[PDB]
């Protein structure tokens, strides 16, 4: 019975949390990556209705 | 085949309900318009004959949101509540 | 173990106050630290130095976790308008963290990179880069050598980030 | 969504309740700011009831 759904880590999102700070200030036209990512994996799915 | 898979369905459906609340729609759809799947989904959504914990948890309050949107015709409901209860060597 | 929210809130607020002052002055992070450490005992008794041990291990956390903005600011405006906060650092570093946070005649790997990290970022930020970092690294010759006695042993680790 | 409904109502009855908001003005009672901090370091990401 897979009963819910475990956290398991937020630390690993807070140390991202530094990392885009980081390159934000770094940066300041151009754009992200994390888009690029987003659309990878929602179109690496399925693109099924099931 | 659509036990293991109806089982992998109803698991989503409760992980995201979770980091949510207020019932995976996708769900609900395939409720009025897939009724067979319906049935051979919401019986994985049933199977917890089993330890139901001193505090209600993840599958247990997806199948009270479940009940209070008037979803589980009794039957099912009730027959789930029962079955929890439980010289050669 | 505890608290993991709330220090995620501190980021909120730190960036925010990054913000409202990028639109010269020093940060009250560095007065706070001054306060805690002087209204500890001056007494040597290893109780206290334990204390104030604890104390600046919980402040190199604290910076490790927000911004290196908070440290060299951001677009150093001019020569002129130069060394703000950065002298705030060089005093704690001098004082008290070489006392506690150091080993070998050095610093740690984790504090030298996030300081050259917004270094090298309010530095490329403005103008004359090498120049003004040139400025800064020639300050510390005076100011602050640990930095350097640092970015000798961790130099492996920062010039892959820093090219 | 939480443990018994009894508790929920006692809970809300209470903050209704008339005579409890008239404890709550003369007051130390009034929850500062770093109290509040106190018990919301208190609680872990572990056990959470959010």
């Amino acid at each position: 019975l897979v009963f819910g759904g475990r956290t398991g880590n937020e630390d690993i999102i807070s140390r991202l949390q530094e990392m885009v700070a980081d390159l934000e200030l770094q940066q300041d036209s151009q754009e992200h990556f994390l888009f690029e990512i987003f659309r990878r994996r929602l179109q690496a799915l399925t693109s099924g209705w099931s | 085949e659509p036990h293991s898979q109806a089982l992998q369905d109803v698991e989503k459906a409760i992980m995201v309900f979770e980091h949510t609340g207020n019932i995976p729609v996708t769900v609900m759809e395939a409720s009025i318009f897939r009724r067979p799947y319906y049935v051979s989904h919401f019986l994985p959504a049933l199977l917890t004959p089993r330890v139901l914990p001193k505090v209600p948890d993840s599958r247990v309050a997806f199948i009270e949101s479940l009940k209070r949107a008037d979803k589980i015709p009794p039957s099912l409901y009730s027959t789930y509540c029962q079955a929890c209860s439980a010289e050669p060597l | 173990t505890g608290n993991e929210d709330i220090i995620s809130r501190l980021q909120e607020m730190v960036a925010d106050l990054e913000l409202q002052q990028d639109l010269s002055q020093e940060h009250f992070l560095f007065e706070i630290f001054r306060r805690r450490l002087q209204a500890l005992t001056s007494g040597w008794s290893v109780a206290a130095s334990l204390q104030r041990q604890r104390e600046l291990l919980m402040y190199k956390r604290i910076l490790l976790r927000l911004p290196s903005s908070v440290l060299c600011g951001s677009s150093f405006q001019a020569e002129q308008p130069i060394t703000a906060r950065c002298e705030q650092f060089f005093h704690l570093v001098n004082s008290e963290m070489r006392n506690f946070c150091s080993h070998g005649g050095a610093l740690t790997q984790d504090i030298t990179a996030h300081f050259f990290r917004g270094l090298l970022n309010a530095c490329l930020r403005s103008r004359d880069p090498s120049l003004m970092v040139d400025f800064i690294l020639a300050k510390c010759q005076t100011k602050c050598p640990l930095i350097l006695t640092s970015a000798l042993v961790w130099w492996p680790s920062l010039e892959p980030v820093l090219l | 969504h939480l443990p018994s409904a009894d508790w929920q109502r006692a809970a809300l009855s209470l903050w209704t309740h008339r005579t409890f908001r008239e404890v709550l003005k003369e007051e130390d009672v009034h929850l500062t700011y770093q109290d509040w901090l106190h018990l919301e370091l208190e609680i872990q990401p572990e056990a959470d009831a959010l």
